[PDB]
């Protein structure tokens, strides 16, 4: 079990670690989170009281290293830090504990939801989206911009998702232009799947990452990414079964997740009465579907 | 962005562009088995592919031999079509290839978008207008031509005779709407009022009768009065 501290709370923000959250005051005695389960990525972020624009946060994994959240008022945001000192970071966190100024990471022990929502998601992947390399935990915020997005400003703060396409050569093999665009299974499989992911955890992995950042910052290009992932799958007529199920559990936990009051933006019509549907694999997600109808049948 | 009345104009300036009408690509007639089923079989049909500006008309002729064995056929339609405009861009000298396709029916827009991937700065587009370029199977030599095709065949017309010669594209444009969008309401008394008079003849490297200009206005004037009485008649005006 690791732990996060907080050097202080100077301004009233509220802070959330994977799905759980906190409201901290101006200069409450918050000094951090324990009790974080090892063995999965984890986001920590940020509202602050009075600017409930720009979400941002840290996605960190604490095998990778000791981490703590030090607020800059320079900058007027939480920075995440990582503390070298291994003695002296002990230190900083035994006497917060012993003070018994931080909160724990809520799990009840029933529960897979972050397991679930991660399972593919690794740092390694993480950090080759969000390209910072002096880091080994990543910043996101509600207001980055995709490559493929910034095809259609600045590089250095960019989500670097793999670009999708339908109507893009890369897509489309010359002479099978009927076939590919309306069975996209040689986009998915040999280009995507063997070429570029190399394997469908990788895939899987980005596909719920996106996910996660449309949900917890509502960064609209991530929304965007994964919904195109979602559907190059279910617009594909040859899928392998181990990928079929595994994505109608992915997508379950995802919708089962998602804030009630936030399915009109983080929900793209379209696309999702065409998968469950209209599509090749309309049949293949029975939970996905069955939780959509009875939580959200009025986008359906 | 679409193509509609208020930039009406630009068809006639000096940027290339082609329409794409796919309405008689895939013709069928409708008939009855021997077990009182319902069946249809194929006829051959065209491309109708035109250069608003110049004439220009690159007629290609769908031979039924196409669907043999294909499933979907109004779904493969308007890939054979966006795969025949495709290849004729290919075809084409760099300066003849057009900067703009407009294709009457939005549904040809993927197929055509896909099929010119590249070509990625020929830009394809739908229109808000609701040209009558179905009715192009009404001039008899183009009917002619496709029905008596026996294997894939493009033909050349230009579709404005040798008007040119004495008024501007964007009236000729309009002649040819006029004509065609009376064919497709009433084509009997469209085609009477075309050959009523013996000694109006049709060029044998023409589509329509050699009317003087004064016998225009009269056929103009004879085909906007065809059209709206039409009118009153299907809404009971």
């Amino acid at each position: 079990m690791n732990t996060v501290p907080f050097t202080s709370a100077p301004i009233e923000v509220t802070i959330g670690i994977d799905q759980y959250s906190f409201n901290v005051k101006e200069n409450q005695p918050f000094h951090g989170i324990k009790d974080i389960p090892i063995g999965h990525v984890h986001v920590i972020h940020f509202q602050h009281a009075d600017n409930s624009s720009m979400r941002y946060g840290y996605w960190f994994d604490c095998r990778m290293g000791n981490f703590y959240i030090q607020y800059d008022p320079k900058d007027g945001l939480y920075k995440m830090m990582e503390e070298r000192d291994g003695a002296k970071f002990e230190n900083i966190v035994h006497n917060f504990k012993e003070r018994q100024m931080m909160v724990s990471y809520p799990k009840i022990d029933e529960d897979d939801t972050w397991y679930n929502l991660t399972e593919f998601v690794q740092m390694d992947k993480i950090r080759k989206i969000v390209r910072k390399d002096e880091n080994q935990f990543s910043y996101v915020d509600s207001s980055m911009t995709t490559v493929q997005e910034n095809e259609l400003s600045d590089p250095a703060h960019s989500l670097n998702y793999t670009v999708i396409n339908f109507k893009s050569r890369e897509a489309i093999r010359p002479g099978h232009e009927m076939e590919d665009f309306l069975d996209k299974s040689y986009y998915l499989n040999t280009v995507m799947l063997q070429g570029i992911f190399k394997n469908s955890s990788n895939y899987f992995g980005e596909l719920q990452f996106a996910f996660l950042n449309a949900m917890f910052f509502g960064n609209y290009g991530s929304s965007l990414q994964w919904h195109a992932m979602i559907e190059l799958i279910c617009s594909s007529a040859t899928v392998p079964k181990h990928m079929l199920d595994k994505l109608d559990e992915i997508l379950y936990y995802q919708i089962k997740t998602l804030p009630e009051q936030y399915s009109d933006i983080l929900l793209n019509e379209r696309v999702w009465n065409i998968c469950l549907y209209s599509s090749f694999q309309k049949n293949s997600l029975h939970n996905t579907e069955k939780i959509m109808e009875n939580k959200y049948p009025e986008l359906l | 962005g679409a193509m509609n009345s208020s930039n009406y104009a630009e068809l006639f300036n000096n940027d290339i562009k082609l329409f794409v009408d796919d309405t008689n690509v895939y013709r069928v007639t409708v008939h009855k088995t021997f077990e009182g089923n319902v069946a249809t079989k194929a006829i051959n049909g065209c491309i109708f592919t035109l250069n608003p500006k110049t004439g220009h008309l690159f007629l290609k002729i769908i031979h039924t031999s196409v669907w043999a064995g294909q499933k979907r056929l109004s779904q493969l339609a308007k890939w054979k079509t966006a795969e025949e405009v495709s290849a004729l861009v290919r075809s084409l000298p760099k300066e003849e290839q057009p900067k703009q396709i407009i294709v009457t029916r939005k549904a040809m827009l993927d197929p055509l978008e896909v099929h010119m991937l590249d070509f990625p700065n020929i830009a394809i587009r739908p229109t808000e207008l609701r040209l009558p370029f179905s009715a192009a199977m009404s001039i008899d030599k183009l009917s002619d031509v496709v029905m008596k095709a026996t294997e894939p065949q493009m033909v050349l017309f230009n579709i404005y005779d040798d008007w040119l010669d004495r008024i501007s594209s964007y009236t000729a444009f309009s002649r040819l709407t006029l004509l065609l969008r009376a064919l497709k309401t009433n084509e009997e008394s469209a085609k009477m009022i075309l050959l009523s008079d013996p000694t109006i003849t049709i060029k044998s490297y023409h589509l329509w009768p050699s009317f003087t200009d004064e016998q225009w206005i009269t056929i103009e004037s004879q085909m906007r009065d065809l059209i709206l009485t039409e009118y009153g008649r299907k809404y009971n005006v």
